[PDB]
Parts: C-alpha cells; sequence; structure tokens
C-alpha cells in the first residue's frame, strides 16, 4: 500500500539532485521500512541511502541498513550485496546486527546454505519482520539447484532447504514441478538439456566474412 | 601554498565556466552559429571538455583524502556541475557524449553504479572511435564491478589492442595514454586469473612476454600464493579506483590514509572471495563420468583429515563450478565438461589486416598531395 | 560471376523445363523422349556434384574451405608486408 504512494515522488527525487541532501532521509528511510514490510525493493533508492550514510557517517541508522541488507540477501544472485560491502566501513559493518547479517549473507553468497540454517538467530524480531525473507532464501537454493543438478536425492534437498518435512518438501519440490524419481531421488532437469554447448557448434563465418572480403 | 591555490584557481574558472554555459546555452544560436560558420579548426572543443574533466578529477581526489568527513566536494560537484551538465541539451556533435563521459566517470568513482540502463538509453549517437573507446572503458569497469568475467574481458579487450580505428592526432589521448593502457591491462589479467582455462582469446590484446609473465603468476596463485595475490592487489587497487593524482607523504596528516584504509577493504572482501573461487576452478575436468573410487579421490583432492570432505564438495560444486547429476542406485556421478574453441580472431584480423593497408595507401597519397 | 550468372540462368531453364516435361505427364501423356534419358543427365549432374553424401566428406569439404581461407588470409598478410616494405621505401 504505502511504498506506490511515495514511489510517484521518489522516482523524481531519485534524478533530481534531491538524492545527495540528507533532509530526503526521513521519507527514502520510510521507504525502506516500507520495502521489508511489504517485500517491494527499488535499489536506486537503497544505493542513494547508502550513499547519503557513507558521506555523512553520523546518520547511519543500524536498523534501516539491516534491513536493506536483508533485502539485498533475498535478491540473490543480484549485486546488491556488492553494493551493500562497497558503501559501508568495517566499523559500521561490525556493530549488531550487521556483523550477524554479513556472516549469514557470505554463507549465503559461498552456497553453505547448511551453515547459514545453523548459524541463524532464532528468536531475533527483525528476521521476522522481513516479509517474504523464508520463501525467497529458499527459492534462492531452489534456484542453484534447478541450475545445477540434473536428479537430486530426497534427503539432500530437505537438507539444502533448512529440514523440511516430506510435507513442507512437497510445498518445496511441487513448487518447481520436479518429479519423483527412482530409489528414491527428485527429478530436477534432463542431461540433455543441461548441456547445449553454444561453442565449437558454430563456422556460420563464411557468409559475413565473404562479404567483407567481396572486394 | 601554490598547489591548493591553482586547485581553487580552477574552481573559480570551472564554477564561472559552468555559470556561463548554465546561462547561454538554451538560446543562443547568434552566439553559436557564429563559431559554427568562422573557424576552420574544431579539435579544440573536444580536448577541453575531456581536459576538465581530468583536472576537477585530479583537484577533487586532494581535496577527499584532506577533508575526509562532511565537506562540500561530492555534493557541490554532484549537484551543481555534473546534474546540471548531465541536464541540459548536448551542443549538435558528439559534446553530449563528452558531458555523459565526465558523468560517468564521476559517477565510478562514487562507485554508485546503476544507473547505466539510463545512459546507454540516452546515448544513440553514432559512436565516432574515441567516443567508442571512452564507452567502452567505462562499460569494461562497469561489467567487473557487477561481476561479469566473460564480458568485462571483451570490453577491455577491444581498447588494449587498440584497434579501434582512432584516427588521434592532436593530442587527445592524453598525458597518461601509457597509464590508461596499464589500466586496462591490469584488469584484462585480473580476468584472464578467473576465466582461464577458458580463453584462447587472450593473444589479441595481451602480447607473448606479458600473457608469460601473468601465466606464471595464476598458476602459481592457484596453487599456493599469497604473493601473487598481494601483488596483484596492490597494482589493482591503485588502478580500478581511478583516482588520478596523490597527494605527498609525511608524519603528520592522518586523512588520505582513511582514503586509502577504504579503498582497500571494500576491493579485499570481493577479490578475496573470487580468488577461492578461481582456485576452486582450477583443477581439471579430466573425465565426464566418475563412479565412487574417482569420487573418493577427488575429495582426497579437495580436502583430507576427514571429516567434513563431502560436505565441503557439495558447497564448492554448487558455488558454480559442477552442474551433474547423480545416482544412489548405481554409484555414479555423471557431469559434463566444458569446451571452447580456436581460429576465431583470424576472421577479425582479416578484416583490420586489409584497413592497416589502406590507411597506409591514403597516408602516402595524402603525402605525395603536396609534390604534385 | 559473369560465368556463376550464365549457370544460375541455365539451372533456372532447366528447373522451367523439367516442371514443363512433368506436367507433359500429368496433362494427358508426355515425356517419353525424356525418360531415363533425362533420367541419366540429373544423375550426371549429381553423380559429380555434389560428389557421395556422408558426415565424413562435408567435414573434409569444410575443412578445406578453412585452409582455402587461411591460404587466402596468409595472402592478405604478404600483400600487406609487401605494402609494409613499400610504405618504408616511399617516404
Amino acid at each position: 500500500a504505502m511504498f506506490e504512494q511515495m514511489r510517484a515522488n521518489v522516482g523524481k527525487l531519485l534524478k533530481g539532485i534531491d538524492r545527495y541532501n540528507p533532509e530526503n532521509l526521513a521519507t527514502l528511510e520510510r521507504y525502506v521500512e516500507t520495502q521489508a514490510k511489504e517485500n517491494a525493493y527499488d535499489l536506486e533508492a537503497n544505493l542513494a541511502v547508502l550513499k547519503l550514510y557513507q558521506f555523512n557517517p553520523a546518520f547511519f541508522q543500524t536498523t534501516v541498513t539491516a534491513q536493506i541488507l536483508l533485502k539485498a540477501l533475498t535478491n540473490l544472485p543480484h549485486t546488491d550485496f556488492t553494493l551493500c560491502k562497497c558503501m559501508i566501513d568495517q566499523a559500521h559493518q561490525e556493530e549488531r546486527p550487521i556483523r550477524q547479517i554479513l556472516y549469514l549473507g557470505d554463507l549465503l553468497e559461498t552456497c553453505h546454505f547448511q551453515a547459514f540454517w545453523q548459524a541463524l538467530d532464532e528468536n531475533m524480531d527483525l528476521l521476522e519482520g522481513i516479509t517474504g525473507f523464508e520463501d525467497s532464501v529458499r527459492k534462492f537454493i531452489c534456484h542453484v539447484v534447478g541450475i545445477t543438478y540434473q536428479h537430486i536425492d530426497r534427503w539432500l534437498l530437505a537438507e539444502m532447504l533448512g529440514d523440511l518435512t516430506d510435507s513442507q518438501l512437497k510445498m518445496w519440490m511441487s513448487k518447481y514441478g520436479w518429479s519423483a524419481d527412482e530409489s528414491g531421488q527428485i527429478f530436477i532437469c534432463s542431461q540433455e538439456e543441461s548441456i547445449k554447448p553454444k561453442n565449437i557448434v558454430e563456422k556460420i563465418d563464411f557468409d559475413s566474412v565473404s562479404s567483407i572480403m567481396a572486394s | 601554498q601554490w598547489l591548493w591555490d591553482i586547485i581553487d584557481e580552477f574552481i573559480y574558472q570551472f564554477q564561472s565556466f559552468s555559470q556561463y554555459r548554465c546561462k547561454t546555452a538554451k538560446k543562443s544560436e547568434e552566439e553559436i552559429d557564429f563559431l559554427r560558420s568562422n573557424p576552420k579548426i574544431w579539435n579544440v572543443h573536444s580536448v577541453l571538455n575531456v581536459l576538465h574533466s581530468l583536472v576537477d578529477k585530479s583537484n577533487i581526489n586532494r581535496q577527499l583524502e584532506v577533508y575526509t568527513s562532511g565537506g562540500d566536494p561530492e555534493s557541490v560537484a554532484g549537484e551543481y556541475g555534473r546534474h546540471s551538465l548531465y541536464k541540459m541539451l548536448g551542443y549538435f556533435s558528439l559534446v553530449g557524449l563528452l558531458r555523459l563521459h565526465s558523468l560517468l566517470g564521476d559517477y565510478y568513482q562514487a562507485i554508485k553504479v546503476l544507473e547505466n540502463i539510463e545512459l546507454n538509453k540516452k546515448s544513440m549517437y553514432s559512436r565516432v572511435p574515441e567516443c567508442q573507446v571512452t564507452t567502452y572503458y567505462y562499460v569494461g569497469f562497469a561489467y567487473l564491478m557487477m561481476r561479469r568475467y566473460q564480458d568485462a574481458i571483451r570490453v577491455f579487450a577491444n581498447i588494449l589492442l587498440y584497434i579501434q580505428r582512432t584516427k588521434s592526432m592532436f593530442q587527445r589521448t592524453t598525458y597518461k595514454y601509457e597509464m590508461i593502457n596499464k589500466q586496462n591491462e591490469q584488469m584484462h589479467a585480473l580476468l584472464a586469473i578467473a576465466l582461464t582455462m577458458y580463453p584462447m582469446r587472450i593473444d589479441e590484446s595481451i602480447h607473448l612476454q606479458l600473457r608469460e609473465k601473468y601465466g606464471d603468476k595464476m598458476l602459481r596463485m592457484q596453487k599456493g600464493d599469497p604473493q601473487v595475490y598481494e601483488e596483484l592487489f596492490s597494482y589493482s587497487c591503485p588502478k580500478f579506483l581511478s583516482p588520478v593524482v596523490p597527494n605527498y607523504d609525511s608524519v603528520h596528516p592522518n586523512y588520505h590514509k582513511e582514503p586509502f584504509l577504504q579503498q582497500l577493504k571494500v576491493f579485499s572482501d570481493e577479490v578475496q572471495q573470487q580468488a577461492q573461487l578461481s582456485t576452486i576452478r582450477s583443477f581439471l575436468k579430466l573425465y565426464t563420468t566418475m563412479p565412487v573410487a574417482k569420487l573418493a579421490g577427488f575429495l582426497d583432492l579437495t580436502e583430507q583429515e576427514f571429516r567434513i570432505q563431502l560436505l565441503v564438495f557439495k558447497h564448492k560444486m554448487k558455488n558454480l563450478v559442477w552442474t551433474s547429476g547423480i545416482s544412489a542406485l548405481d554409484g555414479e556421478f555423471q557431469s559434463a565438461s566444458e569446451v571452447d574453441f580456436y581460429i576465431d580472431k583470424d576472421m577479425i584480423h582479416i578484416a583490420d589486416t586489409k584497413v592497416a593497408r589502406r590507411y597506409g595507401d591514403f597516408f602516402i597519397r595524402q603525402i605525395h598531395k603536396f609534390e604534385e | 560471376s559473369d560465368l556463376q550468372q550464365v549457370g544460375g540462368a541455365s539451372a533456372r531453364i532447366q528447373d522451367a523445363l523439367s516442371t514443363v516435361l512433368q506436367y507433359a505427364e500429368d496433362v494427358l501423356s508426355g515425356k517419353v523422349s525424356a525418360d531415363n534419358t533425362v533420367g541419366r543427365f540429373l544423375m550426371s549432374l549429381v553423380n559429380q556434384v555434389p560428389k557421395i553424401v556422408p558426415d565424413d566428406f562435408e567435414t573434409m569439404l569444410n575443412s578445406n574451405i578453412n585452409d582455402l581461407l587461411m591460404v587466402t588470409y596468409l595472402a592478405n598478410l604478404t600483400q600487406s608486408q609487401i605494402a609494409l616494405n613499400e610504405k618504408l621505401v616511399n617516404l
């Protein structure tokens, strides 16, 4: 609800000069709150808030920064997490909960999902308040599985997605259309499908090369 | 005294030039067609816009290193100068691209990358060779920041090779020609470390005695080093941000140091993660298809003692490097091995040898036209 | 190129001729003088060009096109080296 109402004037603010002014933060930070709350996203706004915090360290808001970082982790494998690394010094990175979120983010970025599930503060209020974080992290893990496995084990899929019982496992497996397979696997993609080399199957050079060589 | 004072003299000139530019150039076709008709030379206008960007960037870096928080330079440059020059009409010629090239070069140094989708879509003018080289320089850095190694190397290779059919002449390179060529080479070497085995496409842009030197380093880095990474990091970070100029070392200032510390961390953490992936990408896919003993020899190669091999092997595979099928019943791991090809570049080289002879035929005939 | 245009002009006459020769048989009765006679001319063409048909032979043909292109590329390089010698001695 709130996001679109702000967006109609925020998209002007981001293409004005207004994005370099700290006075605009109180609407932009609320736009970040609304991105966590209503699950929306704006990269030019978040990058502007991070640049304002970077230039002006005294306006560094930890809860707003943490919401940008947690939304950057919902967007993997996009470069939002890299942009967050660029704009924040170690002193502002190392505080609570920022250092925990960065460690959890490197565990996601380096594909250590099992370590991420085992290292997550269960009773942190801030994690609950990021609308749709849980489905989005599992969608990233399923995306890595769907690109890079032809068949996967049933225990291995549960292990990667965070201890999903076979009722919950169906709500993930059937969400991507994945089939049951024999003794006792899950079918993800065909072997013929996941090859298709673009290289070598070429040498269409001659019509282009003969044209530029004609005279 | 002197060095800072010259910066103020340039700022006073650049602000005055901006006030004149913001004032005249939305009505003044009387001023402008007097400028179009009278002269018989034109190249000075291109040089002044490039020279102003280089001098301003040199001036901004020194101010930013000395005053490390809360000061004017980024906002005053961004809000007034760069945004006004971005938002007004381009002078008919390639002048709108030249103003965009500074704006993009300031945007690059402030690491606030995203707006290239907007910038490219407004840049629909003909890429006359100099404006191709400038566009490629920024686009290769943008692909590098995006972590698109495959795309960045192609863009860097074009400007490193420098056969872009440029015809300059009239000091437009300028004063850093060697440094700009090494700045492209340095990123191209980093990209080669990530990508090789696959290219096969370094011979075009980097001559053999540098393919040798970065090849020693690349093979040692993925087998043991430390020192090659330390050498690569120290040369590269110096060129990655493009700060143009330093100040002057002394015991008393901190300042420049806070500068340098922020630059080192941001490049370190990303390059460290990428370097670890490059080492994982090192081991050859010697055969497609592995039963349990071959998988065990791969685990033995991967890590030992003991505890936890297969678990970290899942993570090491799922970083990017292994797309595969598993059978629980038959005990066999089934993968593809990626492939690449050669005799690609020669098709480009036959076109540019024809251009190279033709340019030489034109030069002799142009000299000959003065002895007719 | 003039020979290729004469050959394409001739090939188009063959398409038109064979179309008329078949249609004469379809219409009522025709093609008697053009029966195993033309079927031997068309075979005489096909046996010579393209010679045979399999994958081994087209792969060999494409390898030869790459070598002929390599010789042509080297001939551009020799002519450019003769030009580099030419450009040095005419200044």
